[PDB]
């Protein structure tokens, strides 16, 4: 299962 | 044994030619089980619901435009300009042990090929490589984005890895030995290569080692790279080189997960 | 930038029988970036029928994909993997030998 990103670096 | 669940992601702008593409797979241990690719299954995934699909394909996209927007800001942190072609990879995911139990954590990404900002082992504090990366920290810090993290690699992977594994277990946890032979080639009248074979195997972690008289031939042995054959399986060599007639003073010997015991090897003329 | 060059291993699925089909393969890895052409060779012409792995990478971050193709190998036929690549000149040429 894959995880959000969700913040920009 | 243990198990790893990660996930490889690739976003790659290409000035000129789209928005830049992004692709993420997923991997138990050495099993694919799942692709998204902005440029548009494992058979225990399709098991689960059309919920999960939607969940996760959703997740992709909403990734998709995060790292989009992230080369953007990159490029700025390190003064680009807007005509070369950049890559942000990430990997994260979680390891277990036979019990199931989280082992380790990963959260982690590479700017250009090189390591940019990481998640410590802690699940809690950051790692950054160089001043641009602090600018990520600094803004990951005050989102309390590491609480996130942490969430998903203790709660959500280790739960879902659980899962596959027992939904997949006549693969996922086979290790399949692998099928072993010693072949010998001469060079010259007065040297011949050894080379000892390792074929069929799964997963792909594997030791294979020469020896003369009972000594570790480090330095002069050619080790390829273990090679994936294309039904799940990988291969690997080992070779040295070795005076003609002294051929029985070398020992090849081979560690692996689906072995009962390691085996020892010579050639066998 | 940093760039690194591509390995390159040509190879059968299965230990090669003349007359046996079999799967022709090449691996490409440690490369990076990630763009990187591939062809399989048969007698010098490109095959056709080529498939290849989703991209991914190793923890080191480098790239690596496999291509493949079913061939049936036979005593004179040649078969050959071409790479190429930003860190490369010109295409590398790898040759398939059954004893690596």
């Amino acid at each position: 299962h894959s995880k959000k990103k969700c913040d920009e670096l | 044994g243990s198990h790893s669940m990660r996930y490889f992601d690739t976003a790659m702008s290409r000035p000129g030619r789209g928005e830049p593409r992004f692709i993420s797979v997923g991997y138990v241990d050495d099993t694919q089980f799942v692709r998204f690719d902005s440029d548009a299954r494992a058979p225990w995934i399709e098991q689960e619901g059309p919920e999960y699909w939607d969940r996760n394909t959703q997740i992709f996209k909403t990734n998709t435009q995060t790292d989009r927007e992230s080369l953007r800001n990159l490029r700025g942190y390190y003064n680009q300009s807007e005509a070369g072609s950049h890559t942000l990879q990430s990997m994260y995911g979680c390891d277990v042990g036979p019990d199931g139990r989280l082992l380790r954590g990963h959260n982690q990404y590479a700017y250009d090929g090189k390591d940019y900002i990481a998640l410590n082992e802690d699940l809690r504090s950051w790692t950054a490589a160089d001043t641009a990366a602090q600018i990520t920290q600094r803004k990951w810090e005050a989102a309390r984005v590491a609480e996130q993290d942490r969430a998903y690699l203790e709660g959500t992977c280790v739960e879902w890895l659980r899962r596959y594994l027992e939904n997949g277990k006549d693969t996922l946890e086979r290790a399949d030995p692998p099928k072993t032979h010693v072949t010998h080639h001469p060079i010259s009248d007065h040297e011949a290569t050894l080379r000892c074979w390792a074929l069929g195997f799964y997963p792909a972690e594997i030791t294979l080692t020469w020896q003369r008289d009972g000594e570790d031939q480090t330095q002069d042995t050619e080790l390829v790279e273990t090679r994936p054959a294309g039904d799940r399986t990988f291969q690997k060599w080992a070779a040295v080189v070795v005076p003609s007639g002294e051929e029985q003073r070398y020992t090849c010997h081979v560690q692996h997960e689906g072995l009962p015991k390691p085996l020892t090897l010579r050639w066998e003329p | 930038m940093i760039q690194r060059t591509p390995k390159i291993q040509v190879y059968s699925r299965h230990p090669a029988e003349n007359g046996k089909s079999n799967f022709l393969n090449c691996y490409v890895s440690g490369f990076h970036p990630s763009d990187i052409e591939v062809d399989l060779l048969k007698n010098g012409e490109r095959i056709e029928k080529v498939e290849h792995s989703d991209l991914s990478f190793s923890k080191d971050w480098s790239f690596y994909l496999l291509y493949y193709t079913e061939f049936t190998p036979t005593e004179k036929d040649e078969y050959a993997c071409r790479v190429n690549h930003v860190t490369l000149s010109q295409p590398k040429i790898v040759k398939w030998d059954r004893d690596m």
